């Protein structure tokens, strides 16, 4: 008339690929196939086909974080180059339009800058 | 136009990031140069279902 | 085998993995096996220089 | 005085999960 | 086989026919619904292999009580507007820097779109601590950019890539407008 | 790209991407999306 | 389900967090389509969702766009639109509406959404530099 979990224990204690695959074989008990439209949703947004809602027209994308002042002030590249030359006009013209562009991470203002510095020193 | 707005205009352009030495326009082309920036093979994906018994 | 034939020692956590992938495969390919007497993971087992407790 | 309300963050599939907790199971339908 | 139309009953909980949105299916949708310019002395097609009702965008999925239902469950997720902002009057007096955002949703692969970049903040010049030459100052250095009509300054930024870029940007040149319009130069002497 | 642009410094349907022909039999069969001929 | 119902549903986790939430005096949904009833359909899910979610919203048409080209053979196209403005919605239900109405986006039909966020003057700027 008692219940199971009274009686006598053994007494003797108190309180790789291999787990790869144990986690692989944990993950079919709860492997059922799929019972509606909203578990498929679900399902697609955890596998990540599936866009995120509210949709943000930069997700995924964050530029390698830059931050503005590595895009708007690009004129420390240019110490290199002539400080109060005619090259120093053209270069500080040409910063002004790369600072300008959008579309440009910062990394390829830096290499266009970088090109220019080559082909003048070549000249 | 007053020199104060010459130098007050320059002053604004040094704060927005625009062109400070105003050079005309003709040179002023580079600025928006560097402002802005397969059938083929389609078909042999067309004969590979072809030969594997999925394609016509 | 490549790599012992050129003599070069490899290191104790590797043959641990390969010790790892033959037990949990038996010495067949992905796709039960019974255990075959000197069969690979027993060479290999045999063939280490420092038994752990991992390899056992 | 403002007292501006403090951000309620939810996973990912939040709403999705709400909305599947809200319809019940189709009785006259074959699995899906 | 005979459609499953026939064994629902009339008082069926429809949502859980359709619980998202899904095409036309004449051997679910339990409707005697027709669709068609008639022949000459003839009837508006019948539903079944009708491919004009494959093509509309069907709303069976939204229905008012399926609507109803949804919005009771979504409760949970919202908070509460500030019961002490009443009105514009007091939104323009406690916050008084508006930024303007916008996404975009279309249909494709790609979620990006080039004009989600854009930020505006909108700020009124009275809410600013400008005296009289600050408040010249300002005006005439912003130029276009300040309405008289409103008193409102409305910067746009868009040079950066991204967006919190964008109102950095705009942040950052709100503060140096301020600062440089408190500043008064040897040159500002003589005007 | 940049390489060519660098020196240049210092110095039919394209719309739809469909051949003229192509387009009419497209649009007239209800094909593109929003494209109703008046 | 006559009889076989779940016993419980697992609730989704929302959890209250400490930072305060983003506060929005007008959301502008305009939405686009070549289709004026999917656009009244849209609009009467989107208004019964915004009353019921208490938020306020406010409808109205700006004007159709019509775009006209000849390659004689002439094609033309119809753009119709439906703006919905919702007013003084904190970020959670503003982010939580657009998820559903986002969602529930009728084919062909794009949509584009205005967020005018309310914030605060920076300390910076409170008084000037000395």
């Amino acid at each position: 008339r008692k219940n199971i979990f009274t009686g006598k224990r053994l007494n003797i204690f108190d309180m790789s690929l291999w787990d790869v695959e144990f986690a692989k074989q944990l993950a079919t008990v709860n492997e059922q196939p799929l019972q509606n439209g909203f578990e498929e949703l679900i399902q697609w947004t955890k596998e990540g086909k599936l866009w995120e809602f509210p949709i943000n027209n930069e997700a995924g994308f964050d530029d390698d974080g830059s931050e503005f002042h590595e895009h708007i002030f690009l004129e420390k590249h240019l110490e290199s180059f002539p400080k109060q030359g005619p090259i120093r006009h053209f270069m500080e013209l040409v910063t002004c339009g790369l600072s300008k562009n959008p579309y440009l991470s910062v990394k390829q203002k830096v290499e266009h800058i970088e090109w220019f510095r080559n082909y003048f020193n070549e000249k | 136009l007053s020199e104060y707005a010459f130098r007050m205009s320059r002053l604004s352009a040094r704060l927005f990031g625009e062109v400070t030495r105003p050079t005309n326009s003709k040179s002023m082309k580079v600025v928006k140069l560097f402002s802005e920036l397969n059938h083929h093979t389609y078909a042999e994906l067309m004969q590979t279902l072809r030969f594997l018994g999925l394609y016509r | 085998d490549q790599l012992l034939q050129a003599g070069t020692t490899v290191s104790l956590e590797t043959t641990n993995s390969l010790l790892d992938l033959l037990c949990y495969y038996g010495d067949q390919e992905p796709s039960g096996v019974t255990w075959r007497a000197k069969n690979n993971a027993e060479r290999i087992f045999s063939l280490m220089p420092e038994k752990n407790e991992h390899s056992y | 005085e403002v007292v501006i309300p403090k951000k309620k963050t939810w996973d990912k599939v939040a709403v999705l999960q709400a909305l599947a907790s809200t319809v019940n199971r189709d009785t006259t339908a074959v699995p899906y | 086989l005979p459609p499953r139309t026939e064994k629902m009953a009339v008082d069926q909980d429809w949502p859980s026919v359709y619980p998202v949105a899904a095409p036309f299916k004449p051997s679910a949708v339990p409707l005697p619904v027709r669709m068609g310019y008639p022949v000459k002395k003839g009837v508006p097609m019948a539903k079944e292999g009708n491919l004009e009702l494959l093509k509309i965008p069907n709303f069976l999925h939204l229905t008012p009580v399926a609507i109803k239902k949804h919005c009771e469950a979504l409760k949970d997720f919202c908070t509460e507007w500030p019961a002490a902002l009443d009105s514009d009057e007091k939104c323009e007096k406690h916050f008084p820097i508006e930024i303007d955002s916008t996404d975009y949703v279309s249909s494709g692969p790609s979620v990006r779109n080039p004009r989600a970049r854009v930020v505006v903040l909108r700020v009124k010049l009275s809410s600013l601590n400008l005296d009289d030459h600050a408040k010249k100052k300002l005006i005439k250095l912003v130029g276009e950019r300040y309405c008289k009509t409103t008193d409102v300054l409305t910067i746009k930024t868009d040079r950066c890539p991204l967006r919190r870029q964008n109102y950095d940007y705009a942040v950052y040149l709100l503060t140096v407008l301020y600062h440089e319009s408190w500043n008064t130069e040897e040159w500002e002497k003589s005007k | 790209a940049d390489e060519r642009l660098r020196i240049n410094s210092l110095r039919v349907k394209r719309r739809w991407r469909l051949s003229r022909i192509v387009f009419r039999h497209l649009a007239d069969h209800g094909q593109l999306s929003g494209i109703q001929r008046a | 389900l006559h009889v076989d119902v779940p016993k419980d549903l697992t609730k989704p986790v929302v959890t209250i967090s400490d930072e305060p939430d983003i506060l929005y005096k007008r959301l502008s949904v305009l939405v686009k389509g070549h289709d004026k009833a999917v656009l009244d359909s849209y609009e009467y899910f989107a208004v019964l969702a915004a009353k019921e979610l208490g938020i306020s919203i406010k409808v109205h048409e700006p004007p159709r766009k019509i775009e006209r080209f000849t390659l004689r053979v002439q094609y033309e196209m119809r753009t119709l639109y439906r703006c919905l403005e919702l007013e003084h919605l904190t970020g959670s239900t503003a982010d939580v509406y657009l998820e559903y109405i986002q969602r529930n986006l009728p084919e062909g039909v794009a949509m584009e959404v205005t967020k005018t966020q309310l914030e605060q003057l920076p300390e910076h700027i409170k008084e000037p530099i000395w």
